[PDB]
């Protein structure tokens, strides 16, 4: 009689009908990625539209069950996502024009290219063409030509398409009773209905801003060290208290500094840990690479992989006849069908990536018993965070020596680990400032605090203050830097990468306390320890059915994000960088520019 | 609204997980009533001397 019985009935029949259409929609995309054919391209659109229109048809009946009469927390969470109308709230024109802007901006990104200034005939596309050249390019002009010319025909041309994306997406948030479109993404962390665990959407701006203050002393030292090694190349453009060029970050957007690890090696007289030459002599293939990782999850207590998982895996690309995307991805369809599509070579990274790609599949097995709408991570940062903790355990010399990759007589000391922390710091400490910088800028533009003319004026003004990077060539409001980015042009969450660093480290410190490991954190290894797996398995099966604030307390015992695990794991590196920076100036100034003298 | 079709079809495909794979079940109901007994176990019939 009560609306509760009617709501639970609508939710029971929705999981069955949605599981069949969702599985066929994901299955169609699998055959399309594994094999490029005219039949798979159409099946992805038909199966994709059938499932896309399914939620639109169910959303009409979901708004007829108010959440005020529902006293069940698990029931409101299932209807919380269905209550949203998506693009239905937008006008007929604004709703159809939105997909045209997303498809137009996404097409220019893949079709965009920059012709070689020295070779006008040869014109290389950004990916891989422009992303690979900028990685190993040490030239100042060669890197500036592709970096400066890209945003000229892209950033400038995408400005009118980006303006519509800002006005169109805002109309959707306002129809949803949201302060703005920026608050739309913060809704993933929204927590309500539980006394004391409530997490407001606006509290994210204060947490990300409060936690970033503690990372400054670690990043300032890491930035001063990188500027000292590269200061001998161009002392005029690189000031001691200034900032590093924007095109010298090692790649197009300067997201990860790992490419600079070669020249930033503190000690070149000592060997480095690599499994490439060790795996070659062992004569291992893609079939035994995943098998070795499957035994790791069993040592911690996690169930093994189903027979269909290993049988349906795609270990390589059979030439151009049948082509697939080598980009590692973990595909979860449904009905217990788990698969991974990746191109498997013999490298030290593929071994670490195998644990990451398998972490997503292993993570989907815990909450697989939850309802369709209840199957998901507690937030957007837990997806890749659970997979990083698995890779961090494999990179430790203790895990490598266990399976026999690294020689048992390999000497492990400060000089050996100091070089390892620097490699992980560039990929970790390097993305944090860039993530908080770009993510915070989008929140200000969407909120309306930055006029359209100040988009670029505030972009570089906040860049030197956050990441300490200055533009070699000044740009006007015509250019759009985020427009060229992959996540910004594809309408994907860019904040999930910032929180992933804080979440992956919290679990690393908590899981190692259960296994009773002593010494530095980077020396910890969760293998052979079945006590840490039982504690992490509890939250793995919860998913988003429970507030992420509550599930996080059962693991690390914290009700919010904390930078403490970031300082301890990087503590040994911070102590060494502090001494090497005594001869230099720690930090940078925002009053220095390469074109302003 | 508030009206649904009770019967639902089981999704069956070879790519589904082993847990959801269809299993054919045969349930034998053993009931002893007041009527005489007929069905019995097998026999032996050993060698003769």
């Amino acid at each position: 009689s009560t609306i509760e019985e009617q709501a639970k009935t609508f939710l029971d029949k929705f999981n069955h009908e949605a599981e069949d259409l969702f599985y066929q929609s994901s299955l169609a995309s699998w055959n399309y990625n594994t094999n490029i054919t005219e039949e798979n391209v159409q099946n992805m659109n038909n199966a994709g539209d059938k499932w896309s229109a399914f939620l639109k048809e169910q959303s009409t009946l979901a708004q007829m069950y108010p959440l005020q009469e529902i006293q069940n927390l698990t029931v409101k969470l299932q209807l919380q996502a269905l209550q949203q109308n998506g693009s239905s709230v937008l006008s007929e024109d604004k709703s159809k024009r939105l997909n045209t802007i997303l498809n137009t901006m996404s097409t220019i990104y893949s079709t965009g290219k920059v012709c070689n200034p020295d070779n006008p005939q040869e014109c290389l596309l950004l990916e891989p063409g422009l992303n690979e050249i900028m990685a190993n390019s040490l030239d100042y002009n060669e890197r500036l030509w592709a970096w400066e010319s890209w945003r000229s025909e892209v950033g400038k041309q995408l400005r009118p398409l980006y303006e519509e994306y800002v006005v169109l997406k805002n109309e959707m948030a306002r129809a949803n009773h949201y302060e703005d479109y920026g608050d739309y993404w913060r809704g993933d962390y929204e927590v309500n209905g539980v006394d004391g665990y409530d997490y407001s959407r606006g509290q994210l701006i204060e947490d990300v801003e409060h936690t970033f203050e503690e990372i400054k002393p670690l990043y300032e030292h890491l930035h001063a060290y990188v500027r000292a090694k590269l200061m001998n190349a161009y002392p005029s453009y690189i000031s001691p208290i200034g900032c590093l060029p924007a095109h010298l970050l090692g790649d197009m957007w300067g997201r990860f500094w790992t490419n600079l690890y070669s020249l930033t090696v503190p000690f070149g007289q000592k060997p480095n840990i690599d499994v490439t030459d060790a795996m070659v002599d062992q004569a291992w293939d893609a079939q035994r690479i995943f098998k070795e990782a499957e035994k790791f999850f069993v040592s911690v207590g996690l169930p093994n992989m189903t027979q269909g998982f290993w049988e349906n895996s795609m270990l390589t690309d059979p030439g151009n006849v049948q082509k697939a995307v080598c980009h590692p991805t973990a595909w979860d369809l449904g009905k217990g069908d788990f698969r991974i599509l990746m191109c498997t070579k013999v490298t030290m990274d593929d071994f670490l990536t195998a644990h990451h790609e398998m972490g997503h599949i292993q993570y989907d097995m815990a909450y697989a018993a939850q309802p369709f709408l209840l199957r998901n991570g507690a937030n957007e940062g837990f997806h890749e965070a659970v997979g990083e903790i698995m890779s961090l355990s494999a990179a430790t010399p203790k895990h490598l020596k266990s399976i026999g990759l690294l020689s048992p007589d390999f000497q492990e000391d400060n000089e050996t680990e100091i070089n390892f922390l620097l490699k992980q710091a560039l990929t970790i400490v390097g993305t944090l400032p860039f993530t908080y910088m770009l993510e915070k800028w989008r929140w200000m533009v969407f909120k309306g605090e930055i006029p359209k003319d100040q988009w670029m004026k505030k972009w570089w003004e906040m860049k030197r203050e956050i990441v300490g990077v200055v533009e070699p060539v000044p740009h006007d409001e015509t250019y759009c830097d985020p427009a060229s980015l992959f996540h910004v042009s594809n309408d994907y969450s860019f904040i999930r990468y910032y929180t992933r660093t804080l979440y992956q480290f919290q679990f690393q410190e908590a899981l190692c306390q259960a296994a009773k490991h002593e010494g530095p954190l980077h020396k910890c290894d969760i293998s052979n320890s079945t006590e840490a797996g039982q504690k992490l398995f509890n939250m793995l099966r919860l998913g988003k059915s429970e507030p992420w604030t509550l599930a996080l307390e059962n693991v690390v015992g914290a009700k919010n994000m904390n930078v403490r695990p970031l300082l301890n794991y990087f503590e040994p590196l911070f102590t060494w960088l502090k001494d090497q920076n005594k001869n230099s100036f720690v930090g940078w100034s925002t009053d220095w520019s390469p074109y302003a003298d | 609204f508030n009206c649904y079709f009770p019967l639902q079809s089981y999704g069956f495909q070879p790519t589904n997980g082993v847990g959801y794979q269809p299993y054919r079940v045969v349930v034998l109901s053993f009931e002893l009533l007041h009527a005489p007994a007929t069905v019995c176990g097998p026999k032996k019939s050993t060698n003769l001397v």
